[PDB]
RNA sequence: CAGACACCAUGGUGCACCUGACUCCUGAGG
RNA sequence: CGAGACUCUGGCAUGCUAACUAGUUACGCGACCCCCGAGCGGUCGGCGUCCCCCAACUUCUUAGAGGGACAAGUGGCGUUC
């Protein structure tokens, strides 16, 4: 659900950049990126981040199982 | 911190540098372009470790010869530059003041000069 | 919109630090304005990154602790949004100079670092940085409402607008107050 | 002897700015590659707080547009770019028409003729070919091509003769007769490898440099050696002036304009700058081109900026 | 690995044998090795000649 | 250099090992 | 020699070449047709099924070849290394 959201929002902005780019003026896209891009929110740049991978020998991904000593 | 560069892309670049000196650039792109025309690397990340330190060696090259490296163009300029010539060998220097033994050395070879003499304040450059 | 970026039913105009010490890890206004607070969901990432992060942020990230609350965000600002509100009930307002006036009042100045002496249980008088003040101020006052709600009728969002309203003029109810005088005092003490 | 006198300054590029180009028809166009893997075609409402306004995007491609051309009208641009490809655009608007795959590896440089349906380009895979506007590659121009890059390709004005002269990094200019693509003339004595070529306006000259900084003046209607203009640092690009015989050359420190008739230098232009540090200091200027009209003088440059002058007394 | 019985146990016997081919034969195994890179030889970029041209 | 400097003892064992003579022997031909 | 280098995976390619055991776009969109809204209504927009092309595409989906990161550009610092 948050996944979506997040997603969603830097399409729709990106969209109407997109097509004031190629179709009406550069001016228009130009103003919308100044406007989003200062207060910021990476909807015109892609986020890298994505799931790591989980290694053996521990129940999570760095979460490891409790070790026992005497 | 990190991936600090190893021997084996230094080796390459003092090669490829002394080599086609005339032929490379001080631009990434083009450099790595470069390399693949006159080598056979088997990776890309290492022929852009290798293209990359050769730019930063071509832009203190063109300073004149820098640390551990020597282009052969160069050194021949260099050696052309040094004719230099301080003296001509004496100055003429004659009859001139010089030490009392100095002049007993001169005096004795059939020339002599002027001399200096009296020791004042002993021990001498004290 | 653009003139002003309010919260999503409360103003972020008429927000006042009344600390000049404090200033820069406090703001609401001074770029960082939100309807709704997320970011990326990374804070860890640079150390600069804290900066970023406005009061309001970090007091609902700090919220979500303790196993079965941890990693619920949603519930947080659902939380949240509902304490703003008994916040302005309580004492008219707007209910972020109420939080400004409570993190200024509940974070301490002086504290304590350990050094040695003579293996004695002494310490050396230390002042810490506005951040940590900031950092620890929030902390206080999130462990403060949970652990009121915890065994009592009383919900997270009560709770938390009791403690802020405590602390942002002192009534000596509030954890955070209770807690900072202790820190204060021992710091003045020590060798 | 005239000068210039910077008219004004346009801006708003990321990456340096390869590659300029006007079109005969509006000397308020300016079409512009740059390495940010998009060309950008400006209006120019020639003015004091800019000098133009972008028009439209030409939007997209893996690798940086190393070089550009435009019709003799203006409508459609033929952009070569370094990922392996030549794209032809309708500039006015969008849509590529038309992607020109038979490379495979990157296209340095793109031209067009005046009769806009022969499209030449050289790369890096060592070919020069003749194209045409619907993709269908008509001639594959290998043997006596250079035996090395192809760094440019240019058109020779073609209401004369359709001629095309390139330069390559073997250190020779090779002239070719198109629609039978044997070399009409071998042109020998550079040193180093050769950055740029550029025809003179009516085809007469061709002057050619490259590493060496050593403007070579060639009469292009004989194949035979005039002259030669001493630079003395890298010539990075080279063009003729349309209404005069100005030879413009933007060398590394500095854009060296000349007057090849009568002979003397006009100007030495700076663009260096305080910022010692001192082996990363230099700025070069990467391209000139002059306007439609010759009044006009754009040059590219690789701190994003491409700087106008006009000329005055 | 091929064991070798003996009538007092097994011995083990490993022989491991590395090619003396990777960037020729015709090429060898995975591409030239990893930390070797060969070059051609330059010459050019000179001449004496001065500059001449001549139809072709 | 030129701030602070504390008690704390005890505990067992073996095999580490020593010589030189290049074939997968090719096995159509040889 | 080990590690680095290397390889594999994850992320950046509206560029490249493809897709009817994969989809998407885009009409013409009609029907099931609901009027939910606009339009008097035809018509337009609409979650899905159905109309399907000698449509178009690879964006999502797929996997192949390509490029991008080298401390590259710039500025401080350092034996200026």
């Amino acid at each position: 659900h948050v996944a979506q959201i997040y997603a969603i929002r830097q399409s729709i902005s990106k969209a109407l950049v997109a097509y004031y780019q190629k179709y009406v003026d550069e001016a228009s896209k130009k103003e919308i990126k100044d406007i989003l891009i200062q207060y910021d929110r990476t909807l015109l740049v892609a986020d890298p981040r994505r799931c790591e991978s989980k290694k053996f020998g521990g129940p999570g991904a760095r979460a490891r199982y409790q070790k026992s000593y005497r | 911190m990190g991936r600090v560069r190893t021997k084996t892309v230094k080796k390459a670049a003092r090669v490829i540098i002394e080599k086609y000196y005339t032929r490379l650039g001080n631009d990434f792109h083009t450099n790595k372009r470069v390399c693949e025309e006159i080598a056979i690397i088997p990776s890309k990340k290492l022929r852009n470790k290798i293209a990359g330190y050769v730019t930063h060696l071509m832009k203190r090259i063109q300073r004149g010869p820098v640390r551990g490296i020597s282009i052969k163009l160069q050194e021949e300029e260099r050696e052309r530059r040094d004719n230099y010539v301080p003296e001509v060998s004496a100055l003429d220097q004659e009859i001139i003041e010089v030490d009392p033994d100095t002049k007993e050395m001169l005096k004795l070879l059939d020339f002599g000069s002027l001399s200096n003499l009296q020791v004042t304040q002993p021990t001498v450059g004290m | 919109t653009p003139d002003i970026k309010l919260f999503g039913k409360w103003s972020t105009d008429d927000v006042q630090i009344n600390d000049i010490s404090l200033q820069d890890y406090i703001a609401v206004k001074e770029k960082y304005a939100k309807y709704l607070p997320h970011s990326a969901g990374r804070y860890a990432a640079k150390r600069f990154r804290k900066a970023q992060c406005p009061i309001v942020e970090r007091l609902t990230n700090s919220m979500m602790m303790h196993g079965r609350n941890n990693g619920k965000k949603l519930m947080t600002v659902r939380i949240v949004k509902h304490a703003f509100e008994i916040i302005h009930l309580l004492t008219g307002e707007n209910p972020l100079q109420v939080l400004v006036n409570a993190i200024i009042n509940s974070g301490p100045r002086e504290d304590s670092t350990r050094i040695g002496r003579a293996g004695t249980v002494r310490r050396q008088a230390v002042d810490v940085s506005p951040l940590r003040r900031v950092n620890q101020a929030i902390w206080l006052l999130c462990t403060g409402a949970r652990e009121a709600a915890f065994r009592n009728i009383k919900t997270i969002a009560e709770c938390l607008a009791d403690e802020l309203i405590n602390a942002a003029k002192g009534s000596s109810n509030s954890y955070a107050i209770k807690k900072k005088d202790e820190l204060e005092r021992v710091a003045k003490s020590n060798r | 002897t005239e000068q210039m006198t910077l008219r004004g300054t346009l801006k708003g590029h990321n990456g340096w700015v390869t590659q300029i180009a006007t079109t005969p028809q509006f000397p308020d166009m300016i079409l512009s590659a740059s390495r940010d893997k998009t060309i950008i075609m400006w209006k120019l409402t020639r003015d004091e707080t800019n000098y133009g306004i972008p028009q439209r995007a030409l939007r997209g491609h893996s690798h940086f547009v190393s070089d550009v051309v435009i019709s003799s009208d203006g409508q459609f641009a033929l952009s070569g770019s370094w990922d392996g490809t030549l794209r032809l655009w309708d500039l006015t608007t969008g849509t590529t028409t038309r992607r020109f795959v038979g490379h495979t590896k990157d296209v340095l440089s793109v031209a067009f003729s005046s009769d806009n349906r022969q499209i030449v380009s050289g790369s890096r895979d060592k070919t020069i070919k003749l194209w045409n506007t619907l993709g269908v590659c008509k001639y594959t121009v290998q043997d006596e091509s250079h035996s090395e890059w192809v760094s440019c390709v240019r058109f020779s004005p073609n209401s004369s003769n359709p001629i095309i002269v390139s330069c390559g990094w073997d250190k020779l200019v090779k002239v070719w007769n198109l629609a039978n693509c044997k070399l009409k003339t071998n042109h020998i004595g550079h040193t180093g490898y050769l950055n740029t070529v550029t025809v003179s306006p009516d085809g007469s000259l061709c002057a050619s440099g490259g590493k060496d900084g050593q403007a070579m003046l060639w009469d292009l209607n004989e194949g035979k050696h005039l002259y030669t203009l001493d630079g003395g640092d890298i010539i990075n690009a080279l063009c003729f002036s349309p209404n005069r015989y100005w030879l413009c050359a933007a060398t590394g420190p500095s854009i060296k304009i000349w007057d090849l008739e009568g002979k003397i230098i006009v100007d030495e232009l700076k663009q260096e700058v305080i910022s010692t540090s001192s082996k990363a200091e230099p700025p070069q200027c990467t391209s000139l081109a002059w306007s439609a009209d010759g009044q006009t003088l754009f040059a590219g440059y690789t701190d994003n900026l491409v700087r106008v002058w006009q000329v005055t007394i | 690995v091929r064991h070798v019985l003996l009538r007092q146990g097994v011995l083990g016997i490993k022989v491991k044998i590395m090619l003396p081919w990777d960037p020729s034969g015709k090429i060898g195994p995975k591409k030239p090795l990893p930390d070797h890179v060969s070059i051609v030889e330059p010459k050019d970029e000179i001449l004496p000649t001065t500059p001449i041209s001549e139809q072709k």
